[PDB]
């Protein structure tokens, strides 16, 4: 995974042209989500929290890199 | 090496010791004491928020202190529901544990006769005992008198509870509602195979909805129906009620009415708690955020393990707004509160102003109906049109007033609906003045509160008093009721 | 392959230019900042429309003619409601900053048929960085000069809204060059030179995209621009401000502010102008600190792989991919985002038109009550004062929404609430005027308002010279026939001699 | 934990029972529900007042 | 390998811009807006237990 992910990230940073929006693929949404469960099983054991929302971050939205905060708290010109 | 993730996350599966037809709440308490403890929190009936809360005050009363009245009340409710059971009693909604207790204390149901004068459909959203009763009487259940089942139920063990939403054996979520199942079928939806995010609103959409009862020629007499065929917005429901109904009045043929207002003589629609239809296309609803997300939020109260809160109440009762703060973890609780109030303050003010123009619309139509001067050549067709606008005006403000969030579920739909309500009501006034060549103008000059005072007191008992029935000029459109002793006090017959 | 940790301080990139302290020419910034400049040049696109907005500068009152003259969503009653005010002559949809001076010099609101424009030089205030030289040269006496005095003293492309408006030309740090905004900041005890970055990312826009007024001769420096912000940002707050500040001597309105007296109803009116800042500040995005720049100057990685702030200031809806929005709302499709914008806009725009209609009818009712020949009610004089107060209040409330450019999206609940209240006020004006005349005017108010008072589609300074055109609508009787006159000014070009 | 999820010290000096979830108490008494804790408070206060 | 605990727990130290004799509450609000916003909750005077 690390090798394949590293390969395409190196390609996009050198010979590719990334857009204005950088977003995660299905592959990485599914590995991130499985890791939420790996470290937080015990909070969630008695509850059907995997059933309504597809991903844990559909409720824990700011775990996705504080995306709801104003741009200036996150971003500057290159 | 190895993982010490020895405990794996699995969706919980249940197999209880209960029978397939268990409906007693107490029967679930041994199996599920954590969720049952949560459910008992609904007994709290002392706490107010800014606009809502769990004290059952009288909704028209801004004169008396709590628990009789409140600072945010709608003074004109009895006036606007003249000749309808809501002119007798109408209180702020409180916890699910009180549903039958409150049902059995309410003056909307006649307690001064054996018969209540309301259908057994009134039990529809109060008790899982609805399953036995319909199994037993079928289609004939609905048109029975409400008071027939008044002494055949346990106020506490049979209120809204576990079997309302849960299969007792598996604990999987269930729709037990007749009218909601009817609606789902009509959309080609399988009520037993609904996705989970949809279930987490539909369970509430069994009851927190606008509904009407069939008339004798509409299908099964008195069966409950959700008027959702045209869509969910007020204009859609309005349109639905133009097409389905049984009225024979000139200008209103085939339309639905819940009653006709005895002052204005307008065929009226009553709206009731349309939370589902309001929620579904508001900013949270349309974004897949659900009743259970805010009102049944996960609470880490079992050591630190989540359970689902079964305390269905105002999310504002938690000063730390914990329901909101995973999605809005970047915002403080007080920021979130100020944003709810930004909506609620404006919704509520606009509502009182919409209800005042509605009272004036009724009063203008009343004056034009009883006018002795020279009328316009198109008087009859103008009075039909004025009544159509009183009717539509009232339905629009009522769709908002009846909804329990004071605009928060759908800020834009609520504010817009009230803005439109004003327009329709004012147009009723305009047509009523045109019909009489402005002859009623002199009678419509003041502050409306002076020419039609708010009716603070009205109950079934007081309507028996012939001298009280002289204390307001709108009381002359109502009959003085026969002297009658209370028959029922809760579940007891009186001797 | 890489070693040191990220810094959390988010240090902005630092610049040192070859430009002098007081450089204001846009072209002087091109050599050092070609990416931001090329993005700035995108404001030239004047063909694209959205549902309610876009860049075609059509006539805002015209729902009759096709683009570029009219549009399907236009407000037909604007010339009626602005009768006797320069806005009745021409009022177009706003477009790119690069056209600001060009559009200023072609507008019929400024008199081009005399030496004097009839408007103060304050009109240049939010048009050009030349304001700095001009105020330095004349000071307090700048504001009350005639607008046409500077007409020939500007480069229409090099001196439009550009880099020096928001940037120090030496260091390119965000700057507030606005006089009235600085006056406001100082009144709040803030240092304009030391504001946080997230504040500045909205304040640079708040230099211009605001409600303002000009001082009367006894209100302070004559014709000086002032933001009526002291009571708060809401419509009710500004209205209250205008009750306490001003110079009317008219009975019932003593000391209130007025922009004009509507010649038909004889009501002293306030005019509202594009209050984007005041609307945004307490909306769902602004209250959350999401700034004008978050959605209007979104980060773009177009050249190389290096991101710059977009300096194409336009409708975010033009982007089929809605990228600006999805920097935050990454879980929403562009399609869902547009539908939630329209959820607000459609309702706002429909309620606006209805508010304007009842406003027109309130002017008509008061006009008829004013001219009424039958027996008047005993409290007539007091009732007419109240009626005109309600006309004035009602109109300021719809104008506040009407003038604001997001059609309710910047602050959905404020927009709809303000429009709902507007309608209440105008209706009460109608009610009071009826009462004043014992309902004797009732029969004159009976139809659809569109046939009682027809919309005024055509009006300009040339046509008001024509006495035969001036019999074409009932409300024209309240306006003078203007002297016959040749055009003095054609843009920057003088046609007749001084 | 109100600044994102970082702790601050509450400077709201008031009744701890205003919080229905009794979070001031539930680190030391994590094995007890908010309801349980509240009843133990009232067990004392009601006898104290009477 | 290396630890990724790059942020180490330290007891906060503070050096403000205020004077030794400062007593105005409003003066503290710029430097500590979180604790100040907390302090403002004491304005709630409607809730009983
Ligand atoms: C030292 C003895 C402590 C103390 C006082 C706490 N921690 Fe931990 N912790 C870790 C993770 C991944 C979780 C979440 C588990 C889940 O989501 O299911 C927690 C949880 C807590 C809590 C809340 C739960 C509770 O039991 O009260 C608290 C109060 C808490 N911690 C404090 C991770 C780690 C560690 C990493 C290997 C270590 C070491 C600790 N925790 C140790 C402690
Ligand atoms: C997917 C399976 C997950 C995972 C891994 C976690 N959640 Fe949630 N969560 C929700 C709410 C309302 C709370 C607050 C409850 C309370 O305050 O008492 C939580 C809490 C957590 C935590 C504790 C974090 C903390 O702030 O201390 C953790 C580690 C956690 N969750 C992990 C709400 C939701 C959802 C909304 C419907 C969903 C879906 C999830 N959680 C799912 C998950
Ligand atoms: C799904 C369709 C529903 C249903 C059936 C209800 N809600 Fe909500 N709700 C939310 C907030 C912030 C309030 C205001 C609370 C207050 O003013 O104190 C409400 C209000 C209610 C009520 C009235 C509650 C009362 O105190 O009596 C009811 C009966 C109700 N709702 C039912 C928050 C939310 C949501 C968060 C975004 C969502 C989603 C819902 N509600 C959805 C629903
Ligand atoms: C801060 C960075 C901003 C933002 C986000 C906007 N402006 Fe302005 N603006 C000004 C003038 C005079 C016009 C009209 C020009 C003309 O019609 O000739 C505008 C126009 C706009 C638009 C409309 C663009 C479109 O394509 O439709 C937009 C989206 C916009 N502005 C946003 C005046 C000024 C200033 C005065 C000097 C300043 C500073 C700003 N604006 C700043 C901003
Ligand atoms: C900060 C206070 C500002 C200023 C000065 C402006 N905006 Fe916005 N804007 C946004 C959206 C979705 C629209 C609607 C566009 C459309 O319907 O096509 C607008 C509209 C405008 C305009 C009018 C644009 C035009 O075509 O003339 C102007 C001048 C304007 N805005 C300026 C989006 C946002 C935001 C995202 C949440 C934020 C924040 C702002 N705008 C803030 C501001
Ligand atoms: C004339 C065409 C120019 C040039 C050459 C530049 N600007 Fe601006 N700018 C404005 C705002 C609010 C920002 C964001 C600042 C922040 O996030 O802290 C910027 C950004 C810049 C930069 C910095 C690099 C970047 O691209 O982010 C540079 C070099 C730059 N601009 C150059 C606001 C405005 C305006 C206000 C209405 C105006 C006018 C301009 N910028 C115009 C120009
Ligand atoms: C008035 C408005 C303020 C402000 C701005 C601050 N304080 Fe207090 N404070 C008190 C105690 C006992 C603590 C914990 C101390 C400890 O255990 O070490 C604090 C904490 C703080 C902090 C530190 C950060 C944090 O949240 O822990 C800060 C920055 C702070 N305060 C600012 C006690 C009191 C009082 C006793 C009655 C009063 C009054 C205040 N604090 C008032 C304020
Ligand atoms: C928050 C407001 C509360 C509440 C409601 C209670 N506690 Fe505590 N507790 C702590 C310790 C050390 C003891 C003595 C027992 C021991 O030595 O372990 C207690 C005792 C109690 C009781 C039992 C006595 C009684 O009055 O019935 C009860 C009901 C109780 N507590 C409730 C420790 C702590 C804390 C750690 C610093 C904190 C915080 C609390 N307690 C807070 C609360
Ligand atoms: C778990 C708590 C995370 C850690 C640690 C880091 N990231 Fe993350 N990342 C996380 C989530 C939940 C998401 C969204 C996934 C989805 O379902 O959409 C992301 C996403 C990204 C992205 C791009 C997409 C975006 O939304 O910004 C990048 C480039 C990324 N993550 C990289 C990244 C790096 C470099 C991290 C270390 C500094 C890192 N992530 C930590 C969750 C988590
Ligand atoms: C019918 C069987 C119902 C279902 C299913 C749900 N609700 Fe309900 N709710 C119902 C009634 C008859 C009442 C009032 C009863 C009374 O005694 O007054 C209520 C009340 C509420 C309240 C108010 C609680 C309070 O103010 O303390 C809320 C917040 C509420 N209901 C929410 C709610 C939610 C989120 C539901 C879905 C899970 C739900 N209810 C289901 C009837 C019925
Ligand atoms: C009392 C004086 C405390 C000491 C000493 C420490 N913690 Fe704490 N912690 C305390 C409270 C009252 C709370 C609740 C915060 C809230 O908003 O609910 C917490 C919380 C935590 C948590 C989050 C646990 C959870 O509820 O999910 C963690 C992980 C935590 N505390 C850890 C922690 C550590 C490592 C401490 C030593 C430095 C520590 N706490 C001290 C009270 C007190
Ligand atoms: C996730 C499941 C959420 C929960 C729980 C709550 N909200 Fe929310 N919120 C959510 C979304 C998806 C949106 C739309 C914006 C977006 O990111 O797509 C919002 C929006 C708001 C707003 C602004 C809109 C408004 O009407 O003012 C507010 C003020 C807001 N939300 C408050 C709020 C409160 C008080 C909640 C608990 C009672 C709450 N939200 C829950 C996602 C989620
Ligand atoms: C800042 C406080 C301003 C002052 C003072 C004046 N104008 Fe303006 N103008 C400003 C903005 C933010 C915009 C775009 C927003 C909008 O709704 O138009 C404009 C637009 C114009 C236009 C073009 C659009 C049009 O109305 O046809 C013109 C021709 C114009 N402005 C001229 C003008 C005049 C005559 C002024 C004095 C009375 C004046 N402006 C003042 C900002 C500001
Ligand atoms: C109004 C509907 C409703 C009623 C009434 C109701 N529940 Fe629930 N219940 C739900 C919903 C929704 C969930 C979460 C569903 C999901 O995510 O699968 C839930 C969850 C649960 C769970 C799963 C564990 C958890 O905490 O999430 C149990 C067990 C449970 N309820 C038991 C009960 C008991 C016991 C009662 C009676 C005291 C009851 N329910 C009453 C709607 C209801
Ligand atoms: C050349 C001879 C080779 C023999 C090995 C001797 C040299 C290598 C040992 C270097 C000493 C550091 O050893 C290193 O300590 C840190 C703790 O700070 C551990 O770090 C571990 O705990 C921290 C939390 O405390 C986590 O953030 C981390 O994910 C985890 O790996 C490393 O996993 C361990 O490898
Ligand atoms: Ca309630
Ligand atoms: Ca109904
Ligand atoms: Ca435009």
């Amino acid at each position: 995974f690390k090798a394949i992910a590293g390969a395409r990230d190196v390609y996009m940073n050198t010979l590719g042209h990334p857009g204005d929006l950088i977003l995660a693929g299905m592959e990485t949404k599914e590995v991130v989500n499985a890791n939420c469960k790996a470290c937080h099983t015990m909070t969630n054991v008695e509850v059907a929290s995997m059933e309504a929302k597809k991903y844990c971050t559909d409720c824990h939205r700011n775990v996705q890199h504080m995306r709801m905060k104003p741009i200036s708290t996150r971003e500057v010109a290159d | 090496g190895c993982s010490d993730v020895s405990t794996e996350l699995k969706t919980p599966v249940y197999k209880t010791k209960l029978t397939a037809e268990e409906i007693r709440n107490s029967a679930f308490k041994p199996e599920f004491p954590k969720q049952y403890a949560s459910y008992e929190r609904n007994d709290e009936t002392t706490v107010m928020t800014e606009y809502k809360g769990s004290v059952p005050f009288n909704k028209n009363d801004n004169v008396n202190p709590l628990p009789e009245g409140y600072r945010h009340a709608q003074p004109y409710l009895k006036n606007l529901w003249l000749g309808y059971p809501f002119m007798y009693e109408y209180r702020e909604a409180r916890g699910h544990t009180y549903a039958i207790q409150d049902f059995l204390h309410i003056d909307r149901i006649n307690r001064y006769a054996e018969k209540g004068g309301l259908p057994a459909t009134c039990w529809n959203c109060k008790t899982p005992k609805m399953m036995e009763w319909v199994k037993e009487s079928g289609d004939g259940f609905w048109a029975k008198d409400v008071n027939e089942f008044r002494d055949k139920i346990d106020m506490k063990d049979h209120t809204i509870g576990c079997a309302t939403c849960h299969d007792p054996q598996t604990m999987e979520l269930r729709i037990t509602s007749v009218p909601l199942t009817d609606y789902l079928v009509s959309q080609g939806k399988d009520p037993k195979k609904l996705p989970r995010n949809e279930m987490r609103a539909l369970v509430c959409g069994q009851c927190h909805v606008e509904y009407y009862f069939n008339g004798p020629t509409m299908g099964v007499n008195k069966k409950p129906v959700f008027p959702w065929a045209e869509g969910f917005d007020p204009a859609d429901m309005y349109r639905y009620y133009d097409k389905h109904g049984d009225l024979q009045v000139k200008g209103f043929e085939g339309k639905f009415a819940d009653w006709t207002h005895p002052a204005s003589k307008t065929p009226m629609i009553k709206a009731q708690h349309p939370e589902y239809e309001t929620w579904i296309n508001g900013t949270h609803g349309a974004a897949g955020v659900t009743c259970a997300d805010c009102h049944m939020s996960y609470t880490r109260s079992d050591d630190k393990k989540k359970i689902s809160s079964h305390w269905w109440t105002s999310p504002m009762k938690d000063p730390e707004m914990r329901a909101c703060r995973q999605c809005h973890s970047d915002k403080t609780p007080d920021y979130l509160k100020s944003r709810v109030l930004f909506t609620q303050k404006r919704t509520f003010d606009l509502l009182l102003a919409a209800q005042e123009v509605s009272v004036k619309a009724h009063e203008a139509v009343r004056l034009a109906n009883e006018y002795q001067g020279a009328k316009a050549a198109g008087y009859d067709d103008l009075m039909i049109q004025a009544r159509e606008m009183v009717r539509k005006g009232q339905f629009f403000w009522d769709y908002v007033s009846a909804e329990n969030s004071v605009g928060f579920h759908n800020p834009a739909k609520a504010l817009d609906t009230l803005a439109q309500s004003q327009q329709f009501s004012q147009k009723a006034i305009d047509l009523a003045m045109e019909a009489t060549q402005y002859g009623i103008g002199k009678d419509l000059s003041g502050d409306i509160k002076t020419i039609v005072p708010p009716i603070l007191k009205m109950n079934r008992k007081l309507q028996q008093d012939p001298e009280f029935m002289k204390t307001h000029k709108w009381f002359q459109y109502l009959p003085v009721l026969p002297k009658a002793d209370q028959v029922w006090d809760g579940q007891k017959r009186l001797v």
